[PDB]
Order: C-alpha cells, then structure tokens, then sequence
C-alpha cells in the first residue's frame, strides 16, 4: 500500500524537490519542482535521476553534505501491532548527491 | 549577462546545497511581496564580461 516517499521545504514548485516512489516493477528516483501527486494518493528541469502486516519494512533516511542516504531491513513478524522488542541491523542501501536538504516529508499510498 | 550570481537574502547555503529559487532577494525585511525598491531586489546579479 505504500509505495514511496515525498522530502523538500515547499513540496510545490517553488523550488525543488525529491520524489522517491516503487511502482512494483522497479524502484525510481527523480528530484523536481513539478507534483504529479500533489496529495499523497496514487492510482492502483529535474536535476537528478536514478533506478533499481505480516511483513516488516524499516528504513532509516539520512541528509549530509549534499548525498541522501538510506539504511534498510526486512523481516517477517508476529507482534500485534508494534515494532517487535529486540535487535536487528539495517544496512546500506543508497547514497545519491541530491544537493537537496530536507525540512518536510510525507510518503505515498495506493488506492482504488 | 547569461551568467549570473546571488548577492545576499539571507544565511548562507550548506556545502554542495543545489539552490534553484527566484522569489525576490530582501535587501530589508519589509514584507516585499514581488515589488522591487528599498529593501526590496531581482535575486540574481549579472556579469559585465
Ligand atoms: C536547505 O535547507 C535550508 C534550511 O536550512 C532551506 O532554507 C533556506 O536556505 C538558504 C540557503 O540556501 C537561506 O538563504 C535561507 O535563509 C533559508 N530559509 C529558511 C526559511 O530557512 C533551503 O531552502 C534548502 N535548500 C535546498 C536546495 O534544499
Ligand atoms: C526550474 O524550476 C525552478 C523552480 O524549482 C524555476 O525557478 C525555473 O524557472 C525552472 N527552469 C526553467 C528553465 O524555467
Ligand atoms: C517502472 O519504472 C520503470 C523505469 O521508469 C519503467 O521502465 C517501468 O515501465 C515502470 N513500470 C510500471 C508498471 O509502470
């Protein structure tokens, strides 16, 4: 149901911004001025470009010296609804020279 | 006058930070609102190469 993630300071062509989004065949980065989704619902001069309950997905997003950078982890879990007590590591994902940085963020979700 | 710079506005960018926006340049903080005048300018200057 959640298929990506939106980060900027306006979020509406005042000025840039990054559009992260898995469209099930593949991951694709863009950032932009223009909101194909203006809101955050999606249908069941853009400086830089890339490609690649019963589960859990975590993510750590991180913004230093101009790169973005992501940390991952899956796993399968049986807790009612929290994030299960205990330990497990994230690891490296993707670290791409936006020169974007980020005050505001929202994610992007899959409907009828 | 193709090439261009920012004088001002504000506090200074990040390392590596892309700034992309054209809202007017405040030489004042006067609620300047797109009028150019005192406290008020275009934010970009233009070399005389
Ligand atoms: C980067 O984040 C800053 C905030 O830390 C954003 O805000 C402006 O940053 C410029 C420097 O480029 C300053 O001159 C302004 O004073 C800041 N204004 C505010 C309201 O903080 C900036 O827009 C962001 N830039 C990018 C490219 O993402
Ligand atoms: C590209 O977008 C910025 C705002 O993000 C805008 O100021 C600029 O005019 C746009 N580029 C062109 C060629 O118009
Ligand atoms: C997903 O994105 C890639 C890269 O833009 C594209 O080739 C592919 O057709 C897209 N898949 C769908 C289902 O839209």
């Amino acid at each position: 149901i959640i298929r990506g993630w939106i980060f900027g300071t306006t979020l509406d062509s005042k000025t840039q911004s990054l559009l992260i989004v898995n469209n099930a065949t593949n991951v694709v980065i863009k950032v932009c001025e223009f909101q194909f989704c203006n809101d955050p619902f999606l249908d069941v001069n853009c400086t830089f470009e890339y490609v690649s309950f019963k589960n859990l997905r975590e993510f750590v997003f991180k913004n230093i010296d101009g790169y973005f950078k992501i940390y991952s982890k899956h796993t399968p879990i049986n807790l009612v609804r929290d994030l299960p007590q205990g330990f497990s590591a994230l690891e490296p994902l993707v670290d791409l020279p936006i020169g974007i940085n980020i005050t505001r963020f929202q994610t992007l979700l899959a409907l009828h | 006058y193709n090439y261009r710079y920012r004088l001002f506005r504000k506090s200074n960018l990040k390392p590596f930070e892309r700034d992309i926006s054209t809202e007017i340049y405040q030489a004042g903080s006067k609620p300047c609102n797109g009028v150019e005048g005192f406290n008020c300018y275009f934010p970009l200057q233009s070399y005389g190469f």
